[PDB]
């Protein structure tokens, strides 16, 4: 659940919050679609297709299907024991919380006016 | 699908974009969380409740699911053939491009700062 990638994200990228995430760019939050912004608006819309493939099974509903992680060091892991969804939705949280540490920030990507810059 | 409800928005509030309602207040866009600022956004999250249940159905995907509609001169109409999803899901779209229609748009509360005011 969102609640989770919530805590991955707090632990690759422990210096910033998590709402610097939730209105950044045309992908990470609001709008998804058109153009990724950067390098990290990139991140998000690959976690967007992530979480439309692991939409497919049945019942598999990522923003609130629960699954078994681990985040130690910084070192993220989801363990053996989730499911085919769970299994899925976690790896697309994982990949995505790190990618949100590597990728640079960009201020003025954030909160911009999606109207006239995702077209 | 996610296409044809901006066509509903298209056919009740003609003189706009559905990019004024994609993000907008604490509800209309994606996610959504806190008090409503408006009127308009509280129409926005009944949608996001609407699309809540919908998703009880079997393999119901709101934002995928095409339905079967139609617009003639401002009147929407959800015709019989739909299924149990699609039939949902168009009664979502349908009584929200209503619910825009009829509330008041505070310019003011298009992208606001979702932080501040909807924790
Ligand atoms: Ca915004
Ligand atoms: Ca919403």
């Amino acid at each position: 659940n969102t609640y989770q990638f919530k805590n991955m994200i707090q632990c690759t990228v422990p210096k910033r919050s998590w709402w610097d995430f939730a209105d950044y760019g045309c992908y990470c939050g609001r709008g998804g679609s058109g153009t990724p912004i950067d390098d990290l608006d990139r991140c998000c819309q690959v976690h967007d297709n992530c979480y439309n493939s692991a939409r497919e099974q049945g019942g598999c509903r990522p923003k609130q299907k629960t699954y078994s992680y681990e985040c130690k060091a910084g070192t993220l892991s989801c363990s053996g024991s989730n499911n085919s969804c769970a299994a899925t939705v976690c790896d697309c949280d994982r990949l995505a919380a790190i990618c949100f540490a590597g990728a640079p920030y960009n201020d003025n990507n954030y909160n911009i006016d999606l109207k006239a810059r995702c077209q | 699908n996610r296409w044809q409800f901006k066509n509903m928005i298209s056919c009740t509030v003609p003189s706009r974009s559905w990019w004024d309602f994609a993000d907008y207040g604490c509800y209309c866009g994606r996610g959504g969380s806190g008090t409503p600022v408006d009127d308009l956004d509280r129409c926005c999250q009944v949608h996001d409740n609407c699309y809540n249940e919908a998703e009880k159905i079997s393999g119901c995907n709101p934002r995928f699911r095409t339905y079967s509609y139609e617009c003639t001169a401002g009147t929407l109409t959800c015709t019989g053939r739909n299924n149990a999803c699609a039939a949902s899901v168009c009664d979502c779209d349908r009584l929200a491009a209503i619910c825009f229609a009829g509330a008041p748009y505070n310019d003011n509360n298009y992208n606001i700062d979702l932080q501040a005011r909807c924790n």
